[PDB]
């Protein structure tokens, strides 16, 4: 199972 | 900035003439990821060759396995033809059943 | 024994040929189990190992949402990195990211990983403490500052110590007949005269899983590291791997050479010689 979207922090 | 592919051409199972098998061309250690890979039978491009999903090694270089069903024989010649941005011209590597 | 889960993301820009492609693949050890490709006719998370198929529609929908969101975020990230390096909008560039968790033979978390590269060069990595970053350069320092401001390390740590290990342990149980089965190499030595006074001895290891293996030649019990041609371990296409090690020897001296094989599937380490 992958890492949750969360807050999506762009680089 | 760029890394040239390593290329291995080989069979899934020990080659036995007249016995169906799989012909593999494994390309690895390359960067960037765009790459052209054909499997040849007697110099002619084999149609319908499949390949693995793009992944990469710990050093960030990419690898892919191209494969197709084949029945090796005494006379038939098999090869893998590879082009990449790092190559002036496509690189042909012949199948050698001892490699 | 020991086990790991890894996801590998590759985001590739291609100016003039549409928006950047995003591909994600997931592995347990040397076994791929999922893929996602933004270029697919209908992009969705797809199974790539039989033991994952039993996961329900919620699993597939959730994963697909995550990867679709990542597609967009990685496109932003590529724009951002292009700027950090003052690069032209004309060239193609690639961000790669690998992350996941390692378990020891007891199933305990050994360590977590979260590493990124830009155009195949290390960019930023989560340190082993799962709390601080190593940035490769002043561009990556911008990402570091951004991620430090947004508490990214804390989120990655929670996943790596939690969901990562929990799902890895689930997969290992669900796929135990393959994932927790080590297939030993089938091994043999071939002989190929090169000339009147030299021959190649090639030590073969076939049909093994996982990929980790040691193949060496010794001459009189001394390692022949410099004189051994050792090809990269290669997939057979049936989950197993293949490798060989070759040494060129003086004709008549073949019995002074021993091929040594270590692999998890073997009851005991192997010593082989050419058997005429």
């Amino acid at each position: 199972e992958p890492l949750p979207q969360g807050q999506l922090t762009a680089y | 900035i760029q890394r040239t592919p390593k290329i291995q051409v080989y069979s899934r199972h020990p080659a036995e003439n007249g016995k169906s098998n799989f012909l593999n061309c494994y390309v690895s250690g390359f960067h960037p990821s765009d790459i052209e890979v054909d499997l040849l039978k007697n110099g002619e491009r084999i149609e319908k060759v499949e390949h693995s999903d793009l992944s990469f090694s710990k050093d960030w270089s990419f690898y892919l396995l191209y494969y197709t069903e084949f029945t090796p024989t005494e006379k038939d010649e098999y090869a893998c033809r590879v082009n990449h941005v790092t190559l002036s011209q496509p690189k042909i590597v012949k199948w050698d059943r001892d490699m | 024994g020991s086990h790991s889960m890894r996801y590998f993301y590759t985001a590739m820009s291609r100016p003039g040929r549409g928006e950047p492609r995003f591909i994600a693949v997931g592995y347990v050890d040397d076994t791929q189990f999922v893929r996602f490709d933004s270029d697919a006719a209908s992009p969705r998370t797809e199974p790539r190992a039989p033991w994952i198929e039993q996961e329900g529609p919620e699993y597939w929908d959730r994963n697909t949402q995550i990867f679709k969101t990542n597609t967009q975020t990685y496109r932003e990230s590529l724009r951002n990195l292009r700027g950090y390096y003052n690069q032209s909008e004309a060239g193609s560039h690639i961000i790669q990211r690998m992350y996941g968790c390692d378990l020891g033979p007891d199933g305990r978390l050994l360590r977590g990983h979260d590493q990124s590269a830009y155009d195949g060069k290390d960019y930023i990595a989560l340190n082993e403490d799962l709390s601080s970053w190593t940035a490769a350069d002043t561009a990556a320092q911008i990402t570091q500052r951004k991620w430090e401001a947004a508490r990214v390390a804390e989120q990655r740590r929670a996943y790596l110590e939690g969901l990562c290990v929990e799902w890895l342990r689930r997969y290992l149980e669900n796929g135990k007949e393959t994932l927790q089965r080590a297939d030993p190499p089938k091994t043999h030595v071939t002989h190929h005269p090169v000339s009147d006074h030299e021959a190649t001895l090639r030590c073969w290891a076939l049909g093994f899983y996982p990929a980790e293996i040691t193949l060496t030649w010794q001459r009189d019990g001394e390692d022949q590291t410099q004189d051994t041609e050792l090809v990269e371990t290669r997939p057979a296409g049936d989950r197993t791997f293949q490798k060989w090690a070759a040494v060129v020897v003086p004709s008549g001296e073949e019995q002074r050479y021993t091929c040594h094989v270590q692999h998890e599937g073997l009851p005991k380490p192997l010593t082989l010689r050419w058997e005429p």
